[PDB]
């Protein structure tokens, strides 16, 4: 029958490894880097696209930014139509939980139910995992501001800064160097830009190939406001950083 | 649930020394319209059994049907088909009984009464009933609707008990059955002087007879019949 | 070889090589014979043991009051086909109040054991039955293999060593079809029937197990002390 | 639906699945479990090749399943969570048909019984997973621990370790814990805890946990410079 | 509108003696003020020395019993030959009714036999599977005409030890299974008086440990 | 790969097959019937000395009338046991009456070959069934996962199950009283036993008509392993 | 029987990959060249019509397929499976849009649904990716013009210009020399027929070209009039005539 | 059919456990079907149920219920309390809600941990916890008794009779009630039966014996 066709995608390795996990890590590592860093008074999340052509609309795109709610965003390496999949299931999910509670959903249960439908595809069900792994970050009045992370595995872990995708050795290792508690976010932007910009594939990091966004609660009193850049605006703090 | 709409009125029968008879009328009455006039209330089984029908005339045909399948799929795989493994009435009736108690208990009835005539392999009378409710019983003499308030009166002075079986022959048993048709038509609205009549003896076989009349009736008394009292013209 | 590997697959040779490899535990089951005259049906089980300790593998089952078994092979195969057989009796008498034929019953058991040999997933039955019976139609004996293949017969021997009962019988076969009216004669004629059949081992009273069925005889199973007048 | 019989026998006896998912438990960081005379502490390793975590809102070693029982694992952290989900819906279950909370006992039966169930189900690979799960039964001051594992079997432990090196830490267990006398006090059983870990570890930072469970829901969890005193401690009285 | 229900009249008995049980019926059946059958017999013999009667809807008592006399066999079949008890049968026939508690057969469920200790037993059967292990009990239209008189002559009650001052109760004791027939016998007759839907015919099942004995009587046919 | 239900040219079931290999991994138990009871007696093996014993629940209640031990992968039996509960109490249910341990047994072993592709695969696990009825009175089973099981007057099962069973072939007669069988499981589980026996790692446990099904105390069963020293000192 | 095909076909190799993704775009390499440029007051897209044999009519077979009035696409690959994905695109277009907002979804969104569609067949149980890359031009109101590329695997990426198929390589470098951000639409439209006769080889005529554009409101092309906001699909294909004027003045 | 039949049942808890008693009549609108009717139901050894409203739904769910029991205990390895025994039933019965269940029962027992329990359990889903109750046509009469005479402190054998007496005043007046009384008693070790009381009898007994029901001549 149909049991010569299989790939058996749900098994253990004999040294206790999860193969297609492991393979979608790899597939992963091969992605654009992306950053998250997390400061007292708001969040960064950077992320370079992949090798850009010169007649690719800059403006309007996007590729690893997206937006879940008001208070929570994600910064995606992987496979981008994976991720799409992923993004509207969250999504749905905060809007149930603001309909049932009357309450913005907290950011970690977002992230566990996110984690535990990729955990799903892991061990049961026969079909592939999905190819991506998420940087979370977001905001709620229980812990503050916080960053995470998810992969194929369905395993998640929380970070004051952390790196996905491609060279993200090489790009731990600077974050762990420069980072400290007491952090700005206009520090951490500088330090997210600086951290691409040494471990980028690419001879020159350039506006056209970034993607840029803070959460802050630079709004009037109280409040969260989320800033996705634009073109020009990644311009101008790439001029004010001092790196073109 | 079902409401009648063509309807077969009395179907008569009983048991004589050597087999069985049954009776119907060939009408199929529309409430009080007498709408159809060549229907066919008694139908062969193999060349043992009759099934006589009365009640809802679309749900008859549907039993039709069934018994003409159920001749085919027994046949199927049956070298002795046509000898000891062929159907007998008493196999015919439990499988209708079994069928119109499963339609009762699902609320969506056969709306009939059947009466299933016949002759067992080892020569023995078979005459059974069954109809929408399930209900099953069995007698020397059996009648559906009028009949059984009209016949079985006149069918029982024949036979009264089962040690009278022995004692009436084919011709007299046939003789009370055209006569209780008769009373029927003076006395049933919804009945036709049209009819049916099927013996089936464990020596001579089924006989079929269709086309019967009834006959010899008492009307004259009629003309010295005036007014409801005191008229005298 | 590369054609083994399930049931849905032929050989080049046109052969279903899983439906052969359940005939082969069959082959490995402990004999069993059948045989029948005009008025009984007998049934004669060669019953197996694991060791001393234990009791001996029950090898016969009744299906209705006029209808039986014996097995050869995977016994719980045996007990899905036999509840399968009792419920279709069952079937025919609750709704026609008909006792079943035993040339129906073999066409049924046919029809089950094909199924499992043309689908994915599934597997072939892995075992044989000898079927007697009384019906409107006299005595009857029928021998099931689970290629589907059901075959009526006087007499019969499935298992292993069972060629030996099966030459014995196709001698005798003039002699005990017209042993009429007399049951213990038939079973005399079975229980020498499975005797060419055995080696080293002679038949005792709990490893003896004999069934009938007949003209005036229900299907009834004999063993223990009540087979001791056949020794 | 997805049917794959993924678990199955091999010809010596074996079902590799169930064995391969073991594998996975013994990559994963060592979790140990001390019961004394009245507590029970649950100790678990966390490897130091992650800095600039945030272990405010890190998911934690150690989960309540209820108020009176702890659950801690070692093998894949994505597996754990959907088996503490399932456990944690079982304690409410319980209170509200028996009203009465579950004994450890009976949680363990569940939560092994889920186990089992996925080595032998259809589309389904078995979890990379053991427990260790301890806790008191309502109303009772007897200190209760047990261990389950992929297989699906389980059972009652006066001390026991899972995870990476755990025969090394289960060696130092089985020399320096007395069945004649446990841990008398709450002190006496972190210490050898701590001690266990010690073994393994590498160092006493922000690498040990550890929980206390008491009876009548009392569990708290230990902060890191009540951690490292037990460390401080431990060493000095070493050197000598 | 479509009333799945019916009632086929008739009445049952069953007494139970000290070695012996019997259950009778009559054999008259009815629809309305019509006469089905004379002779439709509604007390069967099922098997491992158990008879039962099912009165009321013919339909669903021939249902029940046809069910009974299944599952006695199969019994038979799972557990090894096993002879069914008169108290595991009544257990069984309780599921059996309850299985349909939400559209119930139609009937008043009478089993009669002996117990494990050999002692005539009588069981009894609400549509709804309620049962009850009884010395005495009629059944059906004349019940209610039937089962005072058992009460009386049967249980002893109302009657007291002459002379006593109403203080002593008459002393309870088993009768013979002459003497039983006979209150059968004189319980129809009354009944068939007064009651006409029952008539016709008496049929009675006897139980002992021998087996299952009949007898038959006329009953007036009016 | 392969078909999980699938037969070798030889006639047999692959996975039935290997997962009798599995059995004969497990720890040790026997069971012996007499007129005056059944015995059924276990190895525990604790695989650390940490492991608290009595945790260790080999021998298992069905009914009141109804005992069972177990051998091989021991978590597969959980669902199988669950199973026979619920048939013995199912059975009360409906027919008022405790119910044959022959028929327990079948009820059990029709789950067996539940398996394909229902289950995945078979058990991993062999179970002594034993039980009393009043028909045929005290009895003792063995179910495999095959879906096969035999009545046996005495059986062994595990790793140590061929050498125990040839020793119960000469030691057992009709006439065993209960005691002389309580010895001689202890006897047989002795030698077999990698570790010394004690009352700690063996468990004994008996079925009686007159007090039903119980698994003995480590107490009473050290009380029978002294006895049985001392007996075998004694000549 | 039934489809007991419930697990992926599509999985990942060690070093990563996504074999079947990747040997699906080796499919719309081999498949024809098909280009898309956008103008400030308009898009077009374009392909050659390969004829499989000179008695087929090249009519009854369309390349360009209209999804929405106002949106259009093109494909380089598989072309069955560009027909069923059409076919499914313009139903979800309703059932997932239209039959909400009584209104055609805008251009990115319609892309969106038809991503879905693509990555669900790399995902799914039993079944193969499609072997085609898709360009899908369109307006609406609030975005205006937009031109999106999408692969096999489910990925979609706007351009200002680009190429996909045979001759996709040396297609790009030609039209980012001539694309700017003033381009009106007859340059654009210039400037793609001399960016395909490079890719095309044998006849080079209205009859092998077939050439669609999303620009201005046809009233003309609407049906009916009396109502005013109602005022015409944008996309509109060229005829055979209307190309070859234009070649005339190449 | 008729399952709306009438009854008299009661249990209280006390300083000796739990006094089980109820009548033994049932009727089918005026005929009195039986005299002999088990309106007590042994779910088991240590735990009683009352029967009133329909016998069937009662018979039938209290048996099953003593089979939930059974696997609890052989699971759990401890008996199962009346708390928990009383909300399988109950929870069971809410699910039938709606269907027409007719059911008003008393579940009783005692345990170390809970000590001498009763529940009310109602087939529209009631589940009460208390220490008197009455269920039946006949419940207001045997209340009138009960109220006026209960204490904690009273004996085993004055709480056997405070309930024998309840139900003698509930057979009197109550023309659905009637028959037989039979008597249980509830303890930590287990229920013990204390005979079945023939009401004609034992009327003439009390009248004579108390000085009551002047109003009948005798
Ligand atoms: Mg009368």
């Amino acid at each position: 029958g149909s049991r010569r066709y299989d790939s058996r995608t749900t098994i253990f390795s004999p040294e206790g490894r999860l193969y297609q996990v492991e393979y979608a890590l790899e597939s992963i590592s091969h992605a654009g880097t992306a950053i998250g860093i997390m400061a007292s008074d708001g969040i960064v999340l950077a992320a370079e696209r992949k090798v850009t052509s010169t007649l690719l609309e800059q403006d309007t795109s996007t590729e690893k930014l997206y937006k879940l709610n008001d208070k929570i965003a994600v910064a995606v390496a992987g496979l981008t139509a994976d991720a799409e999949i992923l993004i509207n299931t969250a999504r749905i999910h905060a809007q149930n939980y603001l309909k049932t509670y009357n309450e913005d959903i907290p950011v970690e249960i977002l992230v566990r139910r996110l984690s535990d439908i990729k955990q799903g595809y892991t061990q049961h069900g026969g079909l592939r995992p999905f190819g991506v792994s998420f940087i979370y970050a977001g905001y709620d009045d229980r812990y503050g501001y916080q960053l995470y992370t998810s992969n194929p595995s369905g395993n998640y872990t929380g970070w004051k800064a952390i790196s996905v995708g491609a060279n993200t050795s090489a790009a731990q290792t600077l974050l762990q160097m420069d980072y400290k508690d007491d952090m700005k976010v206009d520090d951490a932007i500088e330090l997210a830009l600086k951290t691409l910009s040494k471990t980028t594939d690419s001879s020159a990091l350039t506006y056209d190939r970034l993607e840029f966004a803070t959460i802050r609660k630079g709004a009037n009193d109280g409040e969260v406001y989320q800033k996705i850049f634009k073109p020009q605006e990644i311009k101008d703090i790439l001029v004010k950083t001092g790196i073109t | 649930t079902q409401q009648p709409i063509v309807t077969g009125t009395s179907v008569i029968s009983m048991k004589y020394d050597n087999g069985v008879i049954i009776a119907a009328d060939n009408l199929g009455s529309y409430g009080s319209l007498l709408r159809f006039n060549g229907v066919e209330r008694l139908i062969p089984v193999g060349d043992n059994t009759v099934v006589g029908i009365s009640g809802d005339i679309s749900d008859m045909q549907h039993i039709e049907r069934l018994l003409k399948d159920l001749v085919t799929e027994n046949a199927y795989d049956n070298p002795l088909a046509d000898a000891e493994e062929a159907l007998e009435p008493s196999y015919i009736f439990e499988y209708l009984a079994t069928v119109m108690y499963q339609r009762r208990s699902k609320m969506n009835p056969l709306w009939n009464a059947i009466i299933v005539a016949g002759v067992q392999s080892n020569g023995d009378q078979f005459l059974r009933y069954v109809n929408l409710l399930g209900v099953t019983y069995s007698s020397p003499t059996l009648a559906t609707g009028f009949g059984a308030h009209m016949a079985n009166p006149l069918l029982r002075k024949v036979v009264d008990r089962e040690s009278d079986i022995p004692k009436t022959t084919v011709q007299v048993a046939e003789e009370a059955i055209v006569n209780a048709m008769r009373v029927l038509y003076y006395r049933d609205a919804r009945s036709s002087r049209n009819f049916s009549l099927a013996i089936i003896d464990k020596n001579t076989g089924l006989t079929f007879k269709k086309n019967l009349q009834v006959e010899n009736m008492k009307w004259d008394f009629a003309k010295d019949i005036k007014g409801y009292g005191t008229q005298k013209i | 070889n590369n054609y083994d590997g399930d049931t849905v697959t032929f050989s080049p040779t046109g052969r279903l090589f899983q439906v052969e490899y359940a005939l082969e535990a069959i082959k490995q089951g402990s004999v069993t014979v059948g045989l029948r005259s005009n008025t009984h049906a007998v049934l004669v089980a060669l019953k197996r043991n694991a060791d001393e300790l234990s009791s001996y593998q029950k090898k016969i089952i009744k299906c209705d009051e006029h209808m039986g078994l014996s097995l050869a092979g995977l016994a719980p195969d045996a007990r899905v086909l036999s509840n399968y057989l009792r419920q279709q009796c069952n079937y025919s008498s609750l709704v026609f109040n008909r006792k079943l034929a035993v040339e129906r019953a073999g066409h049924l058991l046919c029809d089950k054991a094909q199924k499992n040999t043309q689908s994915y997933g599934g597997r072939p039955y892995g075992v044989g039955l000898l079927i007697i019976g009384y019906d409107k139609s006299g005595a009857h004996l029928l021998e099931f293999q689970p290629s589907g293949n059901v075959t009526e017969l006087y007499g019969t021997a499935i298992g292993a060593r069972s060629q030996g009962a099966k030459t014995y019988l196709e001698r005798t076969l003039d002699t005990f079809i017209k042993i009429d009216g007399n049951p213990d004669e038939l079973i005399k004629a079975g229980v020498e029937a499975i005797s060419q059949s055995l080696r080293d081992e002679s038949l005792t009273v709990d490893n003896l197990s004999i069934a009938i069925v007949g003209k005036d005889t229900p299907f009834t199973i004999y063993d223990g002390e009540a087979v001791a007048k056949y020794i | 639906g997805y049917d794959r019989a993924l678990s199955i026998f091999s010809p010596d006896g074996h079902i590799f699945q169930v064995e391969y998912a073991l594998e996975a438990v013994k990559r994963g960081t060592c979790a140990v479990g001390v019961k004394g005379k009245n507590c029970v502490v649950l100790g678990c390793e966390r490897r130091s090749t992650l800095k600039l975590q945030d272990t405010r809102i890190t998911p934690s070693k150690v989960s309540k399943i209820d108020s009176h029982v702890v659950l801690s694992f070692s093998g894949l952290n994505a597996d754990s969570r959907i088996l503490i989900e399932k456990a944690r819906v079982e304690a409410q279950s319980h209170r509200l048909t028996l009203e009465d909370p579950v004994t450890v006992e009976y949680l363990t039966r569940y939560v092994a019984g889920v186990q089992q169930r996925y080595t032998q189900s259809g589309g389904v690979r078995p979890f990379g997973v053991s427990t260790l799960i301890a806790g008191f039964d309502p109303r009772d001051d007897e200190p209760k621990l047990y261990q389950t594992e992929p297989s699906g079997i389980y059972s009652s432990w006066s001390a026991q370790t899972i995870g990476r090196n755990s025969k090394t830490v289960r060696e130092f267990l089985e020399k320096n814990y007395d069945r004649k006398e446990p841990p008398a006090t709450v002190e006496e059983c972190v210490k050898l805890t701590v001690r266990s870990l010690l073994e393994v570890v590498q160092t006493g930072a922000k690498n040990i946990e550890i929980t206390v469970v008491k009876p009548d829901s009392d569990i708290v969890a230990l902060s890191s410079e009540e951690i490292n005193q037990y460390v401080t401690q431990i060493e000095q009285e070493k050197q000598e | 509108q479509f009333n799945p229900y019916g009632d086929n009249g008739g009445t049952i008995l069953g007494i139970a003696g000290e070695d012996f049980a019997v259950l009778a019926g009559d054999t008259r059946n009815i629809t309305d003020y019509s006469i089905n059958s004379r002779y439709e017999p509604k007390v069967f013999d099922c098997g491992d020395n158990i008879v039962m009667s099912a009165n009321g809807f013919a339909a669903d008592g021939d249902a029940l019993v046809k069910r009974f006399k299944n599952s006695v066999k199969w019994y038979h079949f799972d557990h090894n030959d096993k002879k069914l008890s008169i108290n595991s049968a009544a257990r069984n026939i309780q599921h059996l009714l309850y299985g349909k508690r939400f559209f119930p057969y139609y009937v008043h469920t009478i089993i009669a036999g002996l117990d494990e200790d050999g002692k005539g037993a009588v069981y009894s059967f609400d549509p709804v599977g309620s049962y009850e292990r009884e010395q005495c009990r009629a059944g059906g239209a004349a019940a209610s005409l039937i089962m005072p008189f058992l009460d009386n002559q049967v249980n002893f009650k109302n009657q007291y030890e002459p002379g006593t001052n109403g203080k002593v109760k008459k002393p309870l004791k088993y009768l013979s299974v002459e003497e039983v027939i006979k209150l059968v016998r004189d319980s129809f007759t009354s009944a068939t008086e007064r009651h006409i839907q029952v008539g016709d015919g008496l049929e009675i099942l006897i139980v002992t440990k021998d087996g299952v004995r009949k007898e038959f009587y006329e009953l007036k046919r009016d | 790969d392969r078909g999980v239900s699938t037969f070798s040219p030889e006639g047999r079931l692959f996975q039935v097959e290997y997962s009798l290999e599995a059995i004969k991994l497990g720890s040790t138990a026997i069971g012996i019937a007499t007129k005056e009871g059944v015995v059924l007696g276990v190895e525990k093996r604790a695989t650390s000395p940490l492991l608290e014993s009595d945790s260790i629940e080999k021998i298992v209640e069905i009914d009141r009338h109804i005992g069972c031990a177990m051998s091989g992968l021991t978590a597969d039996a959980r669902s199988m046991i669950e199973h026979a509960r619920t048939a013995a109490v199912t059975h009360n249910l409906y027919y008022d009456e405790d119910i044959n341990v022959e028929s327990l047994t079948q009820s059990v072993c029709d789950l067996a070959l539940r398996f394909g592709e229902l289950m995945s695969r078979p058990f991993g696990v062999a179970l002594l069934i034993a039980g009393h009825d009043a028909d045929d009175g005290y009895q003792l089973f063995h179910a495999e996962p095959s879906g096969t099981f035999y009545r046996y007057n005495a059986k062994a099962i595990g790793s140590g199950s061929e050498g125990a069973q040839a020793e119960l072939l000469n030691e057992w007669h009709s006439s065993l009283t209960l005691k002389e069988a309580e010895l001689l499981v202890l006897k047989i589980l002795k030698q077999v036993m990698e570790e010394k026996l004690d009352e700690n790692n063996a468990q004994l446990s008996c079925i009686t008509k007159q007090d039903g099904f119980k698994i003995y105390d480590n107490e009473k069963t050290a009380e029978l392993i002294k006895e049985l020293k001392e007996k075998e000192a004694a000549e | 029987m039934t489809d007991r095909y419930s697990f992926s076909l599509t999985t990942f190799s060690p070093s990563g990959k996504l074999g079947q993704i990747d040997y699906a775009l080796t499919a719309v390499k081999q498949g024809v060249t098909s280009l898309g440029i956008k103008a400030t007051n308009g898009v077009v897209i374009a392909t050659e019509k390969k004829s499989s044999s000179p008695l087929a009519m090249s009519e009854t077979l369309s390349k360009v397929s209209l999804l929405t009035p106002d949106i259009g696409a093109v494909y380089s690959g598989m072309g069955p499976d560009y027909r069923v994905l059409v076919d499914k695109s313009r139903k979800v277009a309703h059932t997932s849009y239209k039959r909400i907002y009584g209104e055609y979804p805008p251009t990115k969104l319609l892309v969106s649904e038809v991503a879905k569609i693509m990555q669900e067949a790399t995902q799914s149980g039993g079944v193969r990716p499609f072997g085609v890359s898709l360009l899908i031009a369109g307006h609406d109101e609030f975005n205006g013009f937009s031109l999106y590329q999408v692969d096999p695997s489910g990925s979609y990426f706007p351009w200002k210009a680009t190429a996909i198929g045979k001759g996709s390589v040396a297609a790009k470098t030609f039209l980012e020399k001539r694309w700017n951000d003033e381009l009106e639409l007859e340059d654009a439209i210039h400037i793609a027929l001399l960016t395909l006769k490079e890719s095309v080889e044998g006849e080079f005529n209205g009859d092998t070209i077939e050439l669609a554009i999303i620009g201005d409101e046809n009233p003309d092309l609407l049906g009916y009039t009396g109502i005013p906001t109602d005022k015409g699909p944008r996309f509109r294909k060229l005829t055979s005539q209307e190309i070859n004027d234009r070649l005339e003045a190449l | 059919i008729k399952i709306a039949t009438g009854a008299t049942t009661l249990a209280f808890r006390f300083q000796g456990g739990i006094i089980v008693a109820v009548d033994s009549r049932a009727t089918a609108g005026n005929w009195v079907a039986s005299q002999t009717v088990k309106k007590v139901i042994e779910i088991n050894p240590f735990l009683l149920g009352t029967m009133a409203g329909g016998a069937a739904d009662c018979q039938f769910w209290e048996t099953w219920l003593g089979s939930q029991c059974r696997l609890h205990e052989l699971r759990e390895k401890e008996r199962i309390s009346v708390a928990a025994a009383s909300k399988i039933l109950s929870n069971l019965v809410y699910q039938y809600k709606g269907a027409g269940l007719s059911m008003g029962t008393m579940i009783c027992g005692y345990t170390r941990k809970e000590g001498p329990t009763i529940y009310y359990v109602d087939s529209d889903g009631t589940r009460l916890k208390g220490d008197i109750f009455c269920v039946g046509s006949g419940q207001t009469f045997a209340y009138g008794v009960l109220d006026s005479n209960y204490k904690w402190d009273l004996s085993v054998e004055d709480a056997l009779y405070l309930g024998k007496r309840s139900i003698l005043a509930a057979a009197h007046r109550d023309a659905y009630s009637g028959g037989s009384v039979n008597l249980y008693h509830v303890t930590e070790d287990g229920w013990i039966y204390h005979g079945n009381h023939d009401v004609g009898e034992l009327f003439w007994k009390v009248k004579e014996e108390e000085g009551s029901f002047n109003n009948v001549i005798g």
